[PDB]
């Protein structure tokens, strides 16, 4: 539930441009899938 | 009156009024804006009057 948050965001944005920003917000979109997350990942690959 | 024409009504609020003013785009959290306006002036390593 995230870009449930990003919808706001964008919505509300100070009219940003820089690429640091908008990369930094998607990179942090999707959350630490590690440990346990990660085995199961690599047994689906 | 500038109370009056203030939207924000609580610490919190401000704080992130704060955060999207210094740096619009990013989308604001508690530690953040609260670390952001404490380093702003209430800092002695950032700050220094003299």
């Amino acid at each position: 539930a995230a870009a449930q948050v990003l919808s706001s965001v964008e919505s509300e944005i100070g009219r940003t441009t820089d690429p640091v920003r908008m990369y930094m917000r998607e990179m942090g979109t999707v959350e630490l899938l590690t440990r346990e997350g990660e085995i199961d990942i690599a047994k689906r690959i | 009156e500038t109370l009056r024409v203030d939207p924000t009504n609580d610490r919190l609020s401000a704080l992130v009024e704060i955060y999207r003013m210094m740096r619009p785009g990013e989308p604001p959290t508690r530690e953040a804006a609260e670390s952001l306006f404490e380093n702003l002036f209430f800092s002695e390593d950032r700050y220094d009057l003299s």
